[PDB]
């Protein structure tokens, strides 16, 4: 919320290898990783959003937002 | 006769359009190993296979060999600085996609990638321009 | 508009390609008899299979995995069926009543002069090992013209063979060949059947070939800058010839009857799975389930989605009704009808179909014949009485009362609450504020209680986090702790720090007990293990600091761990 980019996005690197389930930091990294651009993180990040918690929607929303990305343009 | 019939392509690119990805890597697997190696198309579609699955990392050295086997060829250079765009390193990919936008001119989306790698940046002022450069040579 | 089930044989073998299927009478009667180009069913031995009847006819051996089928017409000397063609290698084989002859050969374009000279120095045991890897360099980098099929097998071979080679090497007559691709026919010299019909051939060398009847010498040459797997042709000749062609770079060419140049192009988005014409228009397959349609310049007129991957299409054509419709069929096992934008109808009951042609099969005149992908087969007929309709329902967005406002209930134990809420209100929010301004003099008083004394793991100055865990194979007297380092700069390596850990003394010994800790560069993390080694069962937590590297002891990111109590 304030903007400091670098020391968020280490505190969900380590609040998931805290909480190997408990989908949300995982979530959450890729709504910080997405809007850099790795889309590479950004996809095993909302890899393991399905798998600890499926039938979320703003994963289904996000997968699909990735996998149009790497197919082609 | 010998050495290799050495073109066995019109099979592979029927498996990938048809989504087959799992029989597809064994003739990747059967015709590199038919030849002594070093195939171009076996490369190139194993490449667009592990860019499917998310393995980007190794979409990007296998993209490297295939820049080695053809360097005036207009594609492997234009696609390896695709597979730069999406590992984020943004600036290390515009001066690829430059790379081979002087191996070959009058291109629809090598204009239009550098166009959106821009605003990935905060340069926005060149970006508005590479676009109306991709949109007058094709509309998409 | 249904159909009749013919037969259901799911036990054969035939795995084939809609490209290498043919309807065309064998014996020269009535009978029309299906020919499959089978390549193996687990990538086995092509072998050439005829049909007659619902079972197989005659099989026969191929030289080598083949592309397409086709059957062509010689002159008037007989009203025979037109004869099969074959295309396998760069050696298409004809077929006139199961005849094999006339192994046509490519034209073996040759090499590039440059690569000739190479050919022409070694030849006469001027050979040198070095300045033969250094002169092909010279060849492939500037300008390639590689012709690499055996140029590359002629240059990459190495001190031991060439040099024992010498005469080997040199003596390998180099061929030069290249795979045909894909195969069809176009009627010559008119639009109609009568006349004879015209080879077309598609190559590995981004060249469209195009060969003539009964001499099968060259008719023209065609160049495109990409390789094509999907063709065909509009069919007219000697005044106006359209030839278009989908390639393996996601692009649509379209050539003009003599100038032998790409005039106009057109794009997709993917690879075209499929490339089928319609009396005007012209349709593509986009592997993203977009089946478009372009006009005969080619513009944008329409697009149908799809809502499974595409896997076939094909033409249908009826000779009564004259309808042109084209196949689409799916993964999941259903084989969508359409026109310019309707369905027409869809069939559900077998499994993937990959194979798929629609003509006359015998004496029937309306047989639509698809093909399992285990290999079995699935046969179709259609009825005289049934017309193709449109026959559609209005399916709606949301029919289903599946959730009808869900809304939670809320009880009488709510609504006495608002009561106690509306008159006595003013007291309670002096009651919050009062209890609140406790709050932040309480949580104030004992955030700066710890960060004087540096307890939180984060930090701004050195920009690193710490986290420490205790370890699986820490178990019983032996314990192992491990412990987690990590720069969060982007370009700025902090350098040399110090990390020890005082700690209470109880009956442990951790025998290192005061690092120096690597320089940790942006973006890895570090794991940092230790021993510890206690001797009886307590539990105490330990303290872990890290220092900057000479002056400032004030310990940033001092960690007390609380330890667990071993045995």
């Amino acid at each position: 919320r304030k903007g400091h980019v670098e020391q968020a996005r280490a505190l969900l690197q380590t609040a998931s290898s805290l909480a190997p389930h408990m989908y949300e930091p995982h979530f959450n990294f890729a709504t910080i990783s997405d809007k850099i651009g790795d889309l590479q993180r950004s996809y095993v990040a909302a890899q393991k959003s399905e798998a600890a918690f499926p039938d979320h929607v703003d994963t289904q929303h996000l997968i699909k937002q990735l996998r149009q990305h790497f197919a082609m343009l | 006769e010998f050495p290799i019939l050495e073109k066995q392509n019109w099979l592979i690119h029927l498996h990938y359009i048809r989504k087959d990805y799992e029989a597809c890597k064994a003739v990747i697997k059967e015709q590199l190993q038919e030849t002594q190696g070093l195939c171009e198309y076996a490369i190139y579609v194993q490449a667009l296979i592990f860019r499917l699955e998310g393995n980007i990392q190794e979409s990007l050295e296998l993209f490297q060999t295939c820049a080695v086997l053809s360097p005036q060829s207009a594609d492997n250079l234009k696609q390896v600085a695709r597979s730069l765009f999406l590992l984020g390193k943004h600036k290390a990919a515009i001066e690829v996609y430059n790379e081979a936008a002087k191996l070959n001119q009058k291109d629809w989306e090598i204009s239009h990638n550098l166009g959106v790698c821009y605003i990935y940046l905060k340069q926005f002022n060149k970006a508005q321009d590479q676009l109306h450069n991709a949109l007058n040579l094709n509309r998409h | 508009s249904k159909w009749l089930d013919a037969h259901y044989d799911p036990m054969a073998n035939i795995h084939t390609f809609s490209a290498c299927l043919a309807l065309a009478d064998l014996h020269g009667d009535g009978e029309y008899k299906l020919v499959v180009g089978d390549l193996g069913p687990g990538g086995q031995q092509p072998r050439l299979k005829v049909l007659k009847g619902p079972l197989v006819m005659t099989e026969s051996p191929l030289p080598a995995l083949p592309a397409a089928a086709a059957t062509f017409l010689m002159e008037q000397h007989e009203p025979r069926t037109p004869a099969l063609a074959l295309a396998s290698g760069p050696c298409v084989y004809v077929y006139k009543n199961l005849r094999p002859y006339f192994k046509f050969s490519l034209p073996q374009l040759p090499p590039n002069p440059l690569e000739q000279d190479l050919w022409n120095q070694a030849k006469e045991d001027r050979i040198d090992p070095l300045t033969l890897k250094e002169m092909l360099e010279s060849i492939r980098e500037t300008a390639e013209e590689p012709l690499s099929i055996q140029s590359l097998r002629f240059l990459q071979l190495e001190l031991s063979e060439m040099e024992a080679f010498v005469n080997q090497h040199k003596s390998n007559s180099i061929k030069r060949q290249t795979v045909i691709t894909t195969m069809t026919t176009l009627k010559k010299n008119l639009a109609d059947e009568d006349a004879v019909s015209c080879l077309v051939l598609g190559t590995e060398n981004k060249e469209l070939l195009v060969l003539d009847p009964e001499a099968f010498t060259i008719l023209a040459k065609m160049s495109l800058p990409s390789v094509p797997v999907f063709l065909e042709v509009s069919g007219q000749f000697d005044v106006e010839f359209r030839l278009a062609a989908a390639c393996r770079n996601g692009n649509i060419y379209i050539l003009r009857r003599d100038s032998k140049h790409p005039k106009y192009c057109i794009e997709l988005s993917a690879q075209p799975v499929g490339l089928i014409r319609v009396h005007k228009v012209l349709v593509v397959g986009s592997t993203q389930d977009s089946l478009h349609g372009f006009t005969h310049k080619g513009k944008k007129l329409w697009t149908v989605q799809m809502p499974a991957a595409i896997l076939t299409m094909n033409l249908l054509e009826q000779h009564s009704r004259g309808l042109q419709a084209v196949m689409a069929g799916l993964a999941n096992g259903e084989v969508r009808i359409y026109r310019d934008k309707a369905l027409l109808n869809v069939i559900h009951t077998p499994d993937a179909v990959t194979s798929l042609c629609f003509g006359r099969y015998g004496r029937e005149d309306n047989t639509l014949i698809m093909t399992t992908r285990g290999g079995g087969l699935i046969i179709k007929i259609l009825k005289r009485t049934a017309v193709f309709v449109e026959g559609g329902s209005e399916v709606g967005p949301p029919p289903a009362q599946a959730m009808k406002l869900n809304v939670p209930r809320k009880t009488r134990l709510y609504v006495d609450q608002t009561l106690r809420e509306r008159e006595a209100g003013t007291a309670m929010h002096r009651a919050f504020q009062t209890d609140l301004y406790l709050l932040r003099l309480r949580a104030a008083r004992a955030y700066l209680q710890a960060l004087e004394s540096s307890l939180s793991p984060l930090s701004t100055t050195a920009r690193e986090p710490l986290k420490l865990h205790a370890v699986v194979q820490g178990l019983g007297p032996t314990f192992k702790l491990t412990l987690h380092l990590q720069n969060t700069s982007t370009t700025r390596p902090v350098l040399g720090l110090l990390v020890c850990f005082l700690y209470n003394e109880a009956l442990y010994s951790l025998p290192r007990a005061f690092f120096k800790v690597p320089l940790l560069v942006p973006g890895l993390n570090y794991p940092l293990e230790t021993f510890v080694e206690s001797l009886s069962n307590k539990g105490i937590s330990d303290i872990i600091k890290v220092l900057v590297l000479r002056e400032g002891q004030s310990a940033p990111l001092l960690s007390a761990h609380v330890n667990m109590p071993g045995s």
